[PDB]
RNA sequence: CCUCCGCAUAAGCCUGCGUCAGAUCACACUGACAAUUAACAGCCCAAUAUCUACAAUCAACCAACAAGUCAUUAUUACCCUCACUGUCAACCCAACACAGGCAUGCUCAUAAGGAAAGGUUAAAAAAAGUAAAAGGAACUCGGCAAAUCUUACCCC
RNA sequence: GCUACCUAAGAACAGCUAAGAGCACACCCGUCUAUGUAGCAAAAUAGUGGGAAGAUUUAUAGGUAGAGGCGACAAACCUA
RNA sequence: GCUAAACCUAGCCCCAAACCCACUCCACCUUACUACCAGCAACCUUAGCCAAACCAUUUACAUAAAGUAUAGGCGAUA
């Protein structure tokens, strides 16, 4: 029986608990013709394409925004394939799930016929990103391994059931987006879209206005550790044969307008308390704030546009394996 | 904030809190419907204060600090919920003339007895209802024997009860 | 409110407005070392989750952010001298999570 | 419903038997209700219509325990209303046949406050009684102001 | 014979009571009460209307009372309309001559074989945690990963950058035939769109050579046998984009075939016929938009191509519309049939004949790659 | 075989067979409830 | 096989447990994907006043006198519907155009 | 007793409808016929037996195209999906009706009889004397009721005033009008009679429970009854 | 030292070895207090028309018969949003803390889960085994049982 | 709710050899034996055995009822 | 001398007399104890044990006339 960790969470302060389950310290910051193609795949879905169905408010994240990203990425992979030859030889998958199963800590079983026996308490992240990019070779390092970052990983003082995080027993998959006999094992950029339970508006109608940024960061700390950590397991490394080099990938989160950019680097897999008593390795997640890619649309024109949000996409789609 | 679930912390663990004279229903009659509405939300703020304390008295195995003021407040709302219900049932007789704010009718059930079948507020007429037309409010005269048998079972218990008290009164008159 | 009848709303009726709320809650100490920011009540059985959210922000002005509910079964195996069962009354339990990091912990009554 | 002896003989087997009457579907014209009824009539009613000289004389004459029917007593209620309300039954432009028909069946025609209550079963006369005195309650405003306007009637003469 | 067995039919109403047959007395029903009673005969309720409007309990007006009731019955060809008489029924509706190979303008464009196989076996083996992924999840992935093989050739050619694929696009196009008001409707597949239109393939010498042969007639089959026989239909025709949209010109329709049950699959001889009317519908939707409504011969003939389905077998098509006068000059279509990349797959080894796609053929990707670079 | 375990319980099958709707459905079954309210049972059905 | 137990939601199979529920007085409805639609209009919002400057407290003091009851009959309150009804020498005919109808009781508590 | 028939469809269609088995039970729930129940699960293909059924806004004779000659589970005679005009329907295939043929449905009774081929369907007076017919009607417009089983055919014996005389496969005679339609040729799936079930369990695939084990003594009914062949049955 | 079990789900039961206290083979019984939080699972669908010949089997060749488990469109109507309920356990059906009965998914030797011996002596009889000289069915209704593996033929 | 049959929509069947095929697990049945006989058990245990891709097994809901149901007849089974 | 013994009084029976009973609030024919959406509806001779020493017709369900007239395998019995 394992805890089922959902990256796209509705829980409050779920960034802090997800840091403890993953041993990731969080750092703010980071380690002209494109505006034609990006605003042509923006106004296509929201204005230009004609739909025979009336679009309700609940369908807008499923029919407008989710076809906006795979139009936006599929060009920007094709446009920067001259600027970056690694994207031509890449593989681009759409909505193909990522799985990671790890185990972190112990617990004495509180009651049952197994009372008092120590039980390692497991986790699984089963996430489906919007679309992801996989390279046959691995990215650069972003920081040395055994980096200091003295910013004190949190610890929770109670049971992980208390954030509304439940248990099931089901299949334990560890899964980068493809199977094991696939030479594009590494991956470098992941794209996410939040669903309509976690909009900007719905988290403001309820008084958790502070958890706007957290659901951006909970989705990133979880899914990247799910992605990078599974990338390590495909290269033989596991909880006791810990990683030599650090595995790394970067992700961008989207809710329609607002884009958050994240770089993540897995430094360790030795998360079990048998292998966590002489271990100073900490994973690091770097994070931006969410910034609007546009203000609004007056039915044919994106009104207040920021192209720096387009710069931070095209930076992530530029950096090349060494 | 949450602190008004709790009393003043100068009264914590004092085993005696001086709070008496529950709201007698005459004194609430003098106040307006504005102020009775504001009074309800003050007794609510203080009944919720007391129910935390007695649930915490039971948790830490201690007696309540002063149980005698819990029933002061619950009958004060009951008097408040009585006085307001007088004024509606006053002027529902003036504007309509008809009691029972819920409409109902005397309907005989399957089992032959009559009940006060209250009404249940639907969006369709009663002749189109799938469920209400599956319900049956009538006799079907096989019941008429079982009505008589219960009519005698009620009468026999009543006849027993009337006859104890005459035997009990006689043994009192055989002694005094 | 409870032990009352609700007016039935078709499509464009008024907002259902409640004066003189019938149901009374109580705030408890959690028994299992609840998190900070999580504060636990005892909802009476006829009260909705959003019916508690609006009840705290309405009266007690608490900026509540996330609410969870669960129903606790009262134990029935309590026998008498008549050998008939006595059911301790089953109740509803809130888990209110406060907004803005308001950070409430349960105080020590009976010092 | 009854029993018979086997060969009209009572020290043989006693064995049950039901005797059904013979049923016909015969058209029937009425000169009061002016319709062509379709009735599941038997032979005896045909020979009781014939001795009474017409259907309209049969229902109005034969007594309460002799029709042994509810469709019959609903006709008796239907026909006696036509004899007591003095209905323009036929159509307009024809008042001379209508007065003739009412003159043939004139040895009848009780007042209409009786004729509403013929042919009603007990559990159907309850529902007729319940509806007429139904009487949704008057508000007590109009009672109490009519007791105060009357109180000024004992003021203005004082 | 009439279908609809009497017991399963909605019942007769019960015979009305005889009080209602007697003129004129007022019946005593249970309607004064509010419940059924076995005595007190049943009332006749007046018909009930719901005064307001309810979207969750709406009732439609009857068919003749919809405001668009056109007795010239339309015959819509939508995405689910499976033909009877195959490609030959499609040629007659679209006034086309079939040519039995890809044109020589596009095969000459091709005058890097491991990278094909890593697109096949990624869709058939490596895609999901399940072994043997089903056809509803390798039918789109095999054509959205062969496209990324030919979006890799942006290094050679710059004009591929003025091309996107569109997933939610529909269209509609109407035309009379003899004189049947026909109609196609919108896509359920990828529509590669270009800022520029396509080069025409047949010269006017080869266009006017298509006055001679007669269209095939497939008596006794009606030509509209299994299109949606259709009243209320709203005759207007339209490509599913607003005006002023950049990338207006469709290059290729990438029609798909999911639905892993073989009865639900589109039976390849029938599937050539489907994508003709989707190619013709997109072509005619432009000629109704760039030009007027005039049933004429086109001055500049519009060309739409289309690639097939069904991740094993592929069906290539280019198609030049050159007449919007239906009812001498005829359109002409080049089709290449049953191309069939990778004879069979083995997802897990058989016992010896190892795991991998057996019967690979590189040439069908070469024909695939030709139709992609037709614009550049 | 062994012969005691002849009540394999379920709650769908219990209330479809001995429920209050099933008792009031048939006029014979209505008499069952009347013989139980006459005796004064605590549970007139399931 | 237990008859005298109360039939609560915790007892049946999966189809049975999800249906019954406790005395909720539910809000919305279910549409086509098991997608719940919470109606804002059917949610009871509270009419809570403000309490600052308010003279009354949950208890009274004992020095307040004892007084005898007066169940406010409809007769009594008509005698204060008299202050315009003596000058002629307040009523509503129906409640169809009223928002707080008395006999078909439109409101709550 | 909750038994509604599965036979509930008001429009004709091509697609196989979900058949419910019965096991021989009634609408009540008791058994009526024994040895029925529990075969392979099947689906019904709705057969149009009225062979000349004119389409909407269509009057006279027309033609069809045999698309596929399938195998029918629900009956002994394998059928054909055939299409003419703007519609499709199933008909019972006659023998040597392969896919891609043409059948015709005449309506006029000619001055001369037709050279009737192996599959076509003409009204009965327009057929010769000695022709081998099937799917006949006991009234014009009734639909086919008699000869329908696989391999069977009726022979048109002789034609009297306003009638025709048919010999049914039990060699019994029959008196019907010459107006009523009947198809030509034998019913397909011939040599069905000479199939061998092979094993006891193949009967259970067809839905045939085994015969009961009670030994019944054979009564007087069981002698070989050489009886004279029954008279002419008149439907006119 | 055993593991013929185990862990979930479904069904079922409905608080039934959590804390504090207590009365009174050995110290799950009694009283008070506590918990099981939805995202998985339940609880679903606006009409009236109109469509659905081509099994599944790695679905490709091939080969079938017993003929098969999954599909919309047209127009009208529509823009409120994440409520309710299940969630504990050593457990259920067998009167029992019963060697019995009990569907599925993973684990196929176990990272779960467990204890055949209250202590002693080492009689008979009985049971469950193991070993046996020489002989090898002589036993017996019968090679039953056990141990070894095999020959031929009847009856039905 | 057991069982007899049926209906609806489900599930299970390793390995090896080559089809109401063979060996053989899970699973189903219960041949012969010994124990047990107020027992572990109001029919079980231990071995031994029959079948184990089908006339197989099995979960779920439904149907048929006593002058009757049902039954591959044993006068079987229909809450010991 | 342990086990235990004892106890009156709950209540009840039988009659007389008098005709009995139904809305605190909410919930209850759907799987009763469930706030909320578009088709059916009740009336049908009791039989049998038993007695006839079997059983087959048959066998009871104020006083007085009177166990009379009658009925009945003219018999048990009515
Ligand atoms: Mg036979
Ligand atoms: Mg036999
Ligand atoms: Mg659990
Ligand atoms: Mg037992
Ligand atoms: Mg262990
Ligand atoms: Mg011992
Ligand atoms: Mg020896
Ligand atoms: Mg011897
Ligand atoms: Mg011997
Ligand atoms: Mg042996
Ligand atoms: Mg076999
Ligand atoms: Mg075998
Ligand atoms: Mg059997
Ligand atoms: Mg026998
Ligand atoms: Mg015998
Ligand atoms: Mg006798
Ligand atoms: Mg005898």
């Amino acid at each position: 029986m394992k805890y089922m960790v959902y990256p796209q969470t509705f829980a409050l302060n779920a960034d802090r608990w997800y840091q403890y389950f993953t041993k990731t310290v969080f750092l703010s910051g980071l380690p002209a013709a494109l505006r034609a193609v990006a605003c042509d795949c923006l106004l296509q879905e929201h204005f230009y394409l004609r739909r025979r169905r009336r679009v309700h408010r609940y369908e807008e994240s499923e029919v407008i925004s989710l076809p906006f990203l795979d139009q936006l990425v599929s060009t920007l992979v094709g446009l920067l394939s001259p600027h970056n030859p690694a994207l031509a030889a890449a593989a681009l998958d759409y909505r193909c799930p990522v799985h990671f199963y790890w185990v972190r800590g112990e617990e004495i079983i509180p009651r049952g016929h197994r009372r008092g026996r120590i039980d390692d308490l497991r986790y699984q992240i089963d996430d489906k990103p919007n679309n992801q990019i996989r390279i046959s070779k691995q990215l650069a390092e972003f920081v040395p391994l055994d980096y200091s970052v003295p910013i004190e990983i949190p610890t929770i003082k109670c049971k992980p059931d208390k954030l509304p995080l439940f248990k099931r027993q089901y299949e334990n998959h560890i899964f980068v987006g493809s199977k094991t006999a696939d030479p594009c094992c590494y991956g470098h950029t992941q794209f996410h879209l939040l669903p309509d339970k976690l909009r900007r508006e719905r988290l403001l109608r309820q008084n958790c206005a502070d958890q706007i940024e957290v659901v951006f960061r909970a989705n990133a700390i979880a899914s990247l550790f799910a992605w990078t950590g599974a990338q390590a397991m495909y290269q033989g490394f596991w909880s006791e044969a810990d990683v030599t080099r650090p595995f790394v990938s970067q992700a961008v989160i989207t809710d329609g307008k607002y884009f958050s950019f994240f770089c993540y680097q897995l430094n360790t897999l030795a998360l079990t308390t048998q292998a966590d008593q002489n271990n100073p390795r900490k994973n690091i997640c770097w994070g931006t704030q969410s910034k609007p890619l546009y203000e609004t649309i007056e039915d044919n024109d994106v009104k207040g546009f920021n192209d720096d949000v387009l710069l931070q996409i095209v930076h992530f789609l530029l950096n090349r394996p060494k | 904030g949450l602190e008004e679930f709790f009393d003043d912390p100068k009264n914590w663990g004092q085993e005696k809190v001086k709070s008496g004279a529950a709201w007698t229903c005459q004194q609430l009659r003098n106040k307006s419907n504005e102020d009775l509405h504001k009074l309800w939300y003050v007794l609510l703020k203080e009944r919720n204060m007391l129910l935390t304390l007695e649930q915490e008295a039971k948790r830490q195995r201690l007696p309540m600090p002063s149980p005698e003021r819990l029933d002061k407040v619950v009958d004060s709302m009951d008097a408040l919920d009585k006085v307001v219900q007088e004024r509606e049932d006053a002027l529902r007789l003036l504007q309509t003339g008809q009691e029972r704010a819920r409409p109902g009718a005397w309907r005989r059930d399957i089992f032959g007895r009559i009940i006060w079948h209250k009404f249940k507020q639907w969006v369709i007429p009663w002749h189109l209802n799938k469920r209400y037309n599956r319900k049956r409010f009538f006799a079907l005269p096989y019941v008429d024997h079982f009505l008589r048998l219960e009519r005698e079972k009620r009468a026999r218990i009543k006849a027993r009860k009337e006859n104890l008290e005459r035997k009990k009164a006689k043994i009192l008159l055989k002694k005094f | 409110a409870r032990n009352v009848v609700y007016p039935l709303y078709r499509l464009g009726g008024p907002q259902l407005r409640v004066f003189r709320t019938n149901f009374f809650i109580q705030l408890v100490r959690p028994g299992v070392a609840q998190p900070e920011d999580t504060v636990q009540f005892r909802i009476p059985m006829e009260m909705t989750r959003v019916d508690l959210r609006n009840y705290l922000e309405g009266i007690y002005n608490v900026p509540v952010a996330a609410v969870r509910t669960r129903v606790q079964h009262g134990s029935n195996k309590r026998r008498d001298h008549r050998n008939v069962r006595i059911k301790k009354p089953d109740y509803k339990v809130a888990y209110v999570q406060l907004a803005h990091g308001q950070t409430f912990t349960f105080p020590d009554l009976f010092p | 419903l009854g029993q018979i002896y086997a060969n009209n003989d009572k020290l043989s087997k006693r064995l049950k038997k039901v005797w059904k009457p013979q049923l016909f579907e015969r058209e029937f014209y009425s000169e009061i209700l002016d319709k062509k009824f379709t009735v599941t009539v038997t032979m005896r009613t045909l020979d009781l219509i014939d001795e009474a000289y017409g259907l309209d004389f049969y229902i109005l004459k034969a007594s309460g325990e002799d029709l042994c029917s509810k469709f019959g007593m609903d006709l008796k209620r239907g026909m006696l209303l036509r004899l007591a309300r003095q209905d323009p039954q036929l159509h307009p432009e024809d008042p001379e046949r209508r007065a003739a028909i009412y003159d043939k069946y004139k040895e009848f025609a009780i007042p209409e406050e009786e004729a509403e209550w013929v042919g009603l079963t007990l559990e159907e006369a309850i529902e007729k009684q319940r509806l007429l005195e139904e009487k949704d309650p008057v508000p007590l405003f109009k009672i109490y102001v009519a007791e105060l306007i009357q109180q000024l009637q004992q003021q203005a003469l004082s | 014979y009439e279908w609809g067995v009497r017991s399963t039919r909605k019942s007769e109403p019960p015979p009305l009571d005889r009080v209602y047959e007697i003129p004129g007395l007022e019946p005593i029903t249970f309607a004064g009460k509010m419940h059924f009673v076995p005595w007190l005969a049943r009332p006749i309720f007046p018909p009930w209307d719901r005064g307001y409007k309810d979207p969750r309990f709406y009732r439609s007006p009857p068919l003749h009372e919809h405001p668009l009731y056109k007795d010239q019955a339309c015959y819509i060809f939508h995405h689910r309309c499976r033909l009877l008489e195959g490609v030959k029924q499609a040629l007659w509706l679209t006034k086309t001559k079939l040519i039995e190979g890809l044109p020589e303008k596009v095969l000459s464009l091709v005058d890097q074989d491991e990278c094909v196989l890593n697109v096949i076996s990624h869709a058939r083996l490596w895609q999901t945690t399940e072994e043997i992924p089903k056809r509803e999840t390798y039918c789109p992935v095999i054509v959205d990963n062969l496209i990324q093989l030919c979006k890799s050739q942006i290094l050679k050619h710059p004009s591929l950058a003025r091309r996107i694929c569109v997933q939610n696009s529909t269209f509609s196009a109407t035309w009379n035939r003899e004189s049947l008001l026909l109609q196609v409707r919108g896509s359920g597949g990828a529509r590669l769109s270009t800022k520029d239109p396509l080069p025409t393939i047949a010269s006017r010498e080869e266009i006017e050579a298509t006055k001679n042969h007669v269209l095939e007639t497939f008596y006794p089959i009606s030509p509209i046998i299994d299109l949606h026989e259709c009243n209320i239909y709203d005759v207007k025709n339209d490509t599913g984009f607003q005006e002023g949209y950049p990338y207006p010109y469709p290059h290729t329709l990438y029609l798909l075939d999911k639905a892993n049950l073989r009865p639900h699959r589109l039976q390849p001889d029938q599937l050539r016929a489907k994508m003709i009317l989707f190619a013709f519908g997109s072509a005619l939707a432009q000629a109704r938009l760039l030009y007027g409504n005039d049933a004429k011969v086109l001055e500049q003939p519009v060309v739409v191509q289309s690639v097939g389905t069904d991740g094993r077998v592929f069906h290539f098509l280019v198609f030049q519309l050159n007449t919007t006068d239906l009812d001498g000059v005829k359109n002409l279509a080049w089709v290449d049939s049953d191309q069939l990349l990778y004879q069979h797959f083995w997802c897990l080894p058989v016992i010896v004949e190892p795991v991998g796609p057996v019967g690979f053929k590189p040439e069908t990707f070469r024909k695939f790659l030709a139709l992609y670079l037709h614009g550049a | 075989k062994a012969r005691g375990n002849e009540y394999q319980p379920s709650n769908i099958k219990r209330k479809n067979k001995h429920g209050w709707v099933r008792r009031l459905s048939t006029p014979a079954g209505v008499q069952v409830i009347l013989r139980r309210m006459l005796k004064g049972r605590k549970s007139l059905s399931h | 096989a237990d008859r005298m137990s109360k039939w609560t939601s915790k007892r049946g199979p999966r189809s049975f447990r999800g249906r019954k529920g406790r005395g909720a007085k539910g809000i919305g409805f279910l549409t086509s994907g098991w997608r719940f639609v919470q109606i804002k209009e059917m949610v009871p919002e509270f009419v809570v006043p403000d309490l600052t400057g308010f003279k009354l407290k949950p208890y009274v003091s004992y020095l307040a006198p004892e007084s005898e009851e007066t169940p406010l009959t409809a007769a009594q309150l008509f005698s204060e519907a008299v202050a315009p009804a003596i000058e002629k020498d307040g009523f509503e005919p129906t409640q169809e155009g009223k928002l707080f109808q008395l006999y078909p009781r439109n409101f709550l508590r | 007793a909750n038994f509604v028939s599965w036979k509930s469809r008001t429009k004709y269609t091509i697609t196989p409808v979900k058949m419910r088995k019965s096991g021989g039970r009634d609408h009540t729930g008791r058994i009526r016929v024994h040895g029925i129940g529990g075969g392979h699960k099947q689906r019904y293909r709705m057969i149009d037996f009225l062979r000349f059924r004119p389409e909407e806004t269509k009057s006279g004779p027309f033609e069809e195209k045999v698309i596929q000659v399938r195998y029918d589970p629900c009956r002994s005679a394998d059928i054909a999906l055939v299409a003419g005009g703007s519609r499709k329907r199933w008909i019972i295939a006659t023998e040597n009706m392969q896919a891609g043929d043409t059948i015709l449905n005449s309506n006029h009774i000619g001055r001369m009889a037709v050279a009737a081929r192996e599959g076509d369907a003409h009204p009965l007076g327009a057929l010769p004397v000695g022709t081998l017919i099937n799917n006949v009607e006991s009234e014009p417009g009734r639909g086919a009721q008699y000869i329908r089983a696989a391999g069977t055919c009726g022979v048109l014996l002789r034609k009297v005033n306003g009638t025709a005389i048919i010999q049914l496969p039990s060699k019994r005679q029959m008196q019907v009008l010459e107006t009523c339609v009947a198809t030509v040729g034998r019913v397909s799936n011939v040599d069905h009679n000479k199939r061998v079930i092979g094993k006891a369990g193949r009967n259970r695939w067809l839905g045939k429970r085994p015969n009961s084990g009670r030994w019944h003594r054979k009564g007087g009914w069981a002698g070989r009854k050489i009886r004279p062949l029954p008279p002419m049955k008149s439907y006119v």
